[PDB]
This record gives structure tokens, C-alpha cells and sequence, in this order.
């Protein structure tokens, strides 16, 4: 990745947001967010660990939709 | 007439209450000018699908206002896919079969991040407009 | 002094009064939204109410291409391709669905329309969807943009070489031969220039338009 | 409420958590064993653990030092910070 | 021609023949050829030629901005020709070892 | 206006419509009491040896004034059904679509562009 800190910690920050969900199937949320890092993970090239990584960040942000 | 008004927290307790096995439900920004808020649920069967759908359907027109406009269920001749448009809610019932390859909740989520649109790359024209072999 | 091109009206047997009701009817809106100052080479931003969901708003950015039409329905096209597709949005001016209109980037070219850049090459018509306005001082010559375009092969939607289009923006030299220009030219028409009862003033009727503007504000 | 923070209760109660986990049976499961290697478990795997970790003693984690932990003696060590227990 | 030209690919000679010419006289080539400049490149040639001879053809493409007119032309006339030019005298006597 | 015997193009993600082929895709038949085809009508295609229902999606004939108008003949491929083969729409689809009398849900929901 851009860095290993970064993936960690997006992969943290996106499971305590999963917390506060309301109306959203929180095992589906959990199960759904499992399984995405891990399938891409594990095999990719430098460059386009930039975009996956964003991708996830957008993700965070929830400012283009927000799950809930 | 008066009381529970249509909104999600009150759709999406009716839809739970018929075995919904997965339910997301996704705030749209203004910008995305369809609507305000997006859901998602997976049915077991074919059958189990229009029992739901039809439900809401039938359930809203109770709740309903007057000047409220009718609403049409979409897709009773599909298998797999049904779909509902109310006023500022729009629902999507479906098999797993088929989240598994619309993955509509990532396209709403993130707009043009999306991993389906990057496969997917613009063909351009050739400069001086000469096709080689 | 600008006059909007609605307001100047085209020649025809209609009573002087219907234009007098109409014009007032337009001034009452221009009040309520500012129409700002754009020519057809001009860039615009036009922010609108969507009929088609629950009051959201729709902005959409291009270049000015036509500005035609008098009175109420007075009319305006922009043009933009949008990742890869060419949209031309014909806007009504006095429409009230229409929230907002702002200049962007204000400029002419050197003709009075740009029809030709459908056939022209497509990052002619390519505009940034999210570009900042620049802005000029007041008391400044409206400044023109002297570009010419280069085109594709010769099949086009018009005959631009023809000159009856009197198309001064276009790259002619690139794309045409010499023998296809002087086939144009059988087309030419020279009395045309000079033809005195074809001609149009406005000059007395603008004013008149002035005087009714000015009593307006 | 103050809870005696026992070196040997400290233990139980983070063993408790780690046979509660899916991946991890008791049967290979041990004290000095480390999470990554010994147990097999990838790098995401961990940062669900230390989750359990964060609400079960309500002292906040912070990201710089999670990474480090990657076996249970450093836990029972980490949180022995939060009440120093000598036995 | 000597031997079956079978072996050889029907643009594969198209290269080595340019670098031969390439070798001893390329003014006269690019004066009877029909170039704009002087180039190795082999696309540019056979583009140069086809336009002389005018086998092209508009072959219409449909995109997002328009619809264009690509011109695509025999690509296997080109590559024949090529041999005639070599054989008859108009090229220039050029030894290809 | 799309007709019999018009050229089209396929705004999918779908292979059937983004696969190379010597033909481009042609209107076979206009499902409206009359031939001619605005957006939101369906019409059948001929594309790579088969017939296809799909949906039009804008046009380069002028519409109604606040309407869109397109330089391209845009088609999305659907099943008899009604649900789309393709899973993406890259191309700006018009806004006109949803109040529009007809099964135009399912088309919006993979849209990612509304002009
Ligand atoms: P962990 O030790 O199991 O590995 C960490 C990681 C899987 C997140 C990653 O750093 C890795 O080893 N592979 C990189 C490939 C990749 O997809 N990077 C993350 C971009 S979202
Ligand atoms: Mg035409």
C-alpha cells in the first residue's frame, strides 16, 4: 500500500463507524466490509494500491453516501 | 389519517418484521439529484419477494396522504429483481444471487470510485483519423 | 450601452403594445434573477429546480453556442461534453424553474454562432465541470477570444465553407483544398452586401427601449 | 467502580476473549503464544482482537502502538500500564 | 521472387526493404514514394501510398462526442504493390544486400 | 428519433455491447403505435447475430427545451424481463427518465451520471 499504518487504520476507523449504524444490517455492514478487505488484499501492484486505498478513504469520508 | 408519517425508520421496522435477511439503507446527498434515501433488502425466494413488496405497497397507501401520489411496483414478471419507487424512498428486493453482481450499495456509496468503472476504460478516436490492421 | 437581444425585436406587423406587455413582463422577472451580461462565446453556470425529484438542484456548465429568440420565450444553448458524451442544454431565460445564471467567463468570439463546434474537435467543446469565475474591471472592452478551430473529416452536420455561414473561426486551411474553396465560391453573392432595403436599424427603436428601461428602475 | 486488577485475573479474562474468536480454537491455544505466527493470523485478524481489547477494559488504543501488539503476554503486559500490578 | 513467397509475411518484407533503401538512396525514394518527410517508419509508408493510390474508404465510427469518418484502406493492397515498386525501375537501382 | 435501420450505440458495461464486431448495432423495430422513437422507448436491436430488447437513453434530435440533447444514439441493453444485462452506465442518462410511464427504476439504479 502507500502505507501498511494506513490500511490498518482504515480498516479500524470504518468498523467503529459500524457502531452507530441504525437502520442498516449491522452483521451484513461487518460481513460486507470483511470480506472486500480481504479478496483484493494480498495481491496487488504498487500504483494501484493508491487508488484501493482512496477508494476506502471516500469510503470513510461518506461524502459522495452515507450508510446507515 | 393522522399519526405515523412515511419515513425510514417506520419502513424499514415493516420491512424487518417479514424475515428482510439483509437490509442497507443509504442517505443520498442533494447533489445526487434521485433521492434522499436508498434501501437495499434480499428476499428468500421469488415469492417471498412480491409477499414484501406488496406489503409495503399496500401498507403505504394506508399511511398515505391524500395529494401523496400512487405508486407502481416494478419488475412482477422478473425472477430475481423488484423494485419500488415511493416519493423520497426508493427500494431494491432481490435474490443474493443478484447483490452479488449490481452491488448497488458501493455504486451509491462512492460515486465514480467504484471498482466496475475502472475496468471499464473511453475509447478514443485515432489523431489524423487513420485506422491501422 | 448593452441591450439584451431579446428586447430588440425582429421585424413583423405585430402592434407596438403587445411588445410594451411583454416587456414589462420580463422586467418584473430580470428583479427577481439577475440576468448577467453574456455574449455567445461567453462561459455560464445555470443553476435550476428538477420538476423530475422533490425540488433538488441541478448546475450545469458549457460554452454559449446560440442565443435566439425574443420576448418572454427568449432562449439560450450550452454545450459541454461531459466524460466522454456532447449534452446541449436549450435554456428558456424568463423561465422561473431557473435559479440562478452567472457569468463564468465572459467573452466573444469571432462569429455570432458556434454550431460548427459539433464538427469541430471535441476538447474545443471540452469544459472543466468545476472551474473558479474570473473576473474583469468594470469599465473594460469586452474581450475577444481569436481562436480558430481545428475540424474533423469533411462529412459535417453543415457546409461551414460555404459563405453564407461567414464562418471566421474556423481552420479552413488544415482540412479544405484550394479547389474546394473556389467551388464554394460559386455560392458568393456580392450584391448581397450592399443590398440597402434588406438592411435592419434598431438604432430609434433601442432607445425607445432605453426610455422604457430606465423608467422601469 | 474500581475492579481488582489481579495479574492472574488479567490473564483469564484475555484468554476468555481469544477462544471467543472464530479462527483461534483452544485446542493450539496457549499463553505464549504469539497471534501472527504461532496462531496463524493475518494482520487485519489483529485489529479486530485489539477491539475486543478497547471496550472489554474502556481505555482508548491509539493506532501508533496497536501495531506492536502482536501477542497476548505483550497485552497482559500493555494493560498491567493502566494499573501497575507487581505479584 | 525467386523462391515461393510463401515464407515471407505479406508486410514483412515492408521493413527490410526500407531499410535497404534507407542504405544507399532515400531522396529519390521519398521523391518518386510520395512522402511529406523522410522516415522509418513502415505505418507512415503505407499510409503514404495508400492515399496516392486512393483505395481508401470513410468508414463511419459512432462516439460519445460524434460521429467520425475514419478512412480504412485496403492494408492488403498496399502490401502487394510494394512489390511491383521494387521491381520496376522507379525506385532507383538499390542492391538489397 | 430512432427508426428501423438506424445505427445505435451500446452505453454498457455489458460484453455483448462493448465487444469488438465488423457491424454496429441496428434498430430492428420501434415498440410505439408509430415507427419513431424519443427517449424511454423501447426498441429492438440486431447486434452480433441476435435480437435485443433495449432502452433509448438520449438522442441527437432536438426534445422539449430544458430536456437534454445528445450527440450520440445511447441504447442500454435489456432483457425481455426488463432487468439490464449490463451492470454499469458510464454515459449520463437525463433525469427525464423517472417520471416517465414505464420500468425505468432498475436503468436509474445503475446509472451513476443524471444531465
Ligand atoms: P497483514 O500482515 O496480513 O497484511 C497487511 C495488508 C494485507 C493490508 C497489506 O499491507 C498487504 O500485505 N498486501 C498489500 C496488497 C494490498 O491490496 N494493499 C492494501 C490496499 S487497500
Ligand atoms: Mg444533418
Amino acid at each position: 500500500p502507500w502505507s501498511r499504518e494506513a490500511v490498518l487504520s482504515l480498516y479500524r476507523a470504518l468498523l467503529r463507524q459500524g457502531r452507530q449504524l441504525r437502520y442498516t444490517d449491522r452483521d451484513f455492514y461487518f460481513a460486507s466490509i470483511r470480506r472486500e478487505f480481504r479478496k483484493n488484499q494480498k495481491l496487488e501492484d504498487a500504483e494501484a494500491r493508491e487508488r484501493q486505498l482512496e477508494k476506502g478513504l471516500v469510503f470513510l469520508n461518506g461524502k459522495l453516501g452515507r450508510i446507515i | 389519517h393522522t399519526g405515523p408519517k412515511f419515513d425510514i425508520d417506520m419502513m424499514v421496522s415493516l420491512l424487518r418484521q417479514e424475515n428482510a435477511r439483509d437490509i442497507c439503507v443509504i442517505q443520498v446527498p442533494p447533489e445526487m439529484r434521485y433521492t434522499d434515501y436508498f434501501v437495499i433488502v434480499s428476499g428468500t425466494s421469488t415469492r417471498h419477494l412480491h409477499a414484501m413488496a406488496f406489503y409495503v405497497v399496500k401498507m403505504y397507501k394506508h399511511l398515505k396522504c391524500k395529494r401523496d401520489p400512487h405508486v407502481k411496483i416494478e419488475g412482477k414478471d422478473t425472477d430475481d429483481w423488484l423494485c419500488v419507487d415511493f416519493g423520497s424512498m426508493v427500494i431494491h428486493l432481490m435474490l443474493p444471487e443478484t447483490r452479488e453482481i449490481y452491488e448497488l450499495e458501493k455504486l451509491w456509496t462512492l460515486r465514480s470510485y467504484d471498482d466496475q468503472l475502472a475496468q471499464i476504460a473511453p475509447e478514443t478516436v485515432p489523431e489524423d483519423f487513420i485506422l491501422g490492421i | 450601452r448593452f441591450l439584451s437581444p431579446e428586447f430588440i425585436p425582429r421585424r413583423g406587423r405585430t402592434d407596438p403594445l403587445k411588445f410594451q406587455i411583454e416587456r414589462k413582463d420580463m422586467l418584473e422577472r430580470r428583479k427577481v434573477l439577475h440576468i448577467p451580461e453574456f455574449y455567445v462565446g461567453s462561459i455560464l453556470r445555470v443553476t435550476t429546480a428538477d420538476p423530475y425529484a422533490s425540488g433538488k438542484i441541478s448546475q450545469f456548465l458549457g460554452i454559449c453556442i446560440q442565443r435566439s429568440g425574443r420576448g418572454l420565450g427568449a432562449t439560450f444553448i450550452l454545450r459541454n461534453v461531459i466524460e466522454g458524451q456532447g449534452v446541449e442544454i436549450c435554456f428558456e431565460l424568463y423561465n422561473p424553474r431557473v435559479q440562478e445564471i452567472q457569468v463564468v467567463k465572459l467573452e466573444k468570439r469571432l462569429d455570432d454562432s458556434l454550431l460548427y463546434l459539433r464538427d469541430a474537435l471535441p476538447e474545443y467543446s471540452t469544459f472543466d465541470v468545476n472551474m473558479k469565475p474570473v473576473v474583469q474591471e468594470p469599465n473594460q472592452k469586452v474581450p475577444v477570444n481569436e481562436l480558430k478551430v481545428k475540424m474533423k473529416p469533411k462529412p459535417w452536420s453543415k457546409r461551414w465553407e460555404r459563405p453564407n455561414f461567414n464562418i471566421k473561426g474556423i481552420r479552413f486551411d488544415l482540412c479544405l483544398t484550394e479547389q474546394q474553396m473556389k467551388e464554394a465560391q460559386k455560392w458568393n453573392q456580392p450584391w448581397l452586401e450592399f443590398d440597402m432595403m434588406r438592411e435592419y436599424d434598431t438604432s430609434k427603436i433601442e432607445a425607445a427601449i432605453w426610455k422604457e428601461i430606465e423608467a422601469s428602475k | 467502580d474500581m475492579p481488582p486488577l489481579t495479574l492472574e485475573g488479567i490473564q483469564d479474562r484475555v484468554l476468555y476473549v481469544l477462544k471467543l474468536y472464530d479462527k483461534i480454537d483452544p485446542e493450539k491455544l496457549s499463553v505464549n503464544s504469539h497471534f501472527m505466527k504461532d496462531l496463524g493470523l493475518d494482520s487485519l485478524d489483529q485489529v479486530e482482537i485489539i477491539m475486543a481489547m478497547e471496550d472489554e477494559f474502556g481505555f482508548e488504543i491509539p493506532d501508533i502502538d496497536a501495531e506492536k501488539l502482536m501477542c497476548p503476554q505483550e497485552i497482559v503486559d500493555y494493560i498491567a500500564d493502566k494499573k501497575d500490578v507487581y505479584e | 521472387g525467386t523462391v515461393l513467397d510463401h515464407l515471407v509475411g505479406e508486410e514483412t518484407m515492408a521493413d527490410y526493404l526500407l531499410y535497404t533503401l534507407n542504405k544507399h538512396q532515400r531522396f529519390g525514394y521519398v521523391q518518386h514514394y510520395g512522402l511529406g518527410s523522410a522516415c522509418d517508419n513502415v505505418e507512415r509508408v503505407l499510409k503514404s501510398v495508400a492515399v496516392k493510390l486512393g483505395k481508401t474508404q470513410k468508414v463511419k465510427v459512432l462516439t460519445g462526442t460524434g460521429n467520425v469518418n475514419i478512412i480504412q484502406p485496403n492494408y492488403p493492397a498496399a502490401a502487394r504493390d510494394f512489390l511491383q515498386t521494387f521491381r520496376r525501375g522507379l525506385l532507383g537501382s538499390v542492391m538489397l544486400d | 428519433a430512432i427508426q428501423k435501420m438506424t445505427r445505435v450505440r451500446v452505453v454498457d458495461n455489458s460484453a455483448l455491447g462493448n465487444s469488438p464486431y465488423h457491424r454496429a448495432p441496428r434498430c430492428i423495430h420501434v415498440y410505439k403505435k408509430n415507427g419513431v422513437g424519443k427517449v424511454g422507448d423501447q426498441i429492438l436491436l440486431a447486434i452480433k447475430g441476435q435480437k435485443k430488447k433495449a432502452l433509448i437513453v438520449g438522442h441527437c434530435m432536438p426534445g422539449p427545451r430544458m430536456t437534454p440533447r445528445f450527440d450520440s444514439n445511447n441504447v442500454v441493453l435489456i432483457e425481455d424481463n426488463g432487468n439490464p444485462v449490463g451492470t454499469r452506465i458510464k454515459t449520463p442518462i437525463p433525469t427525464s427518465l423517472r417520471k416517465r410511464e414505464g420500468e425505468y427504476s432498475k436503468v436509474l439504479a445503475i446509472a451513476q451520471n443524471f444531465v
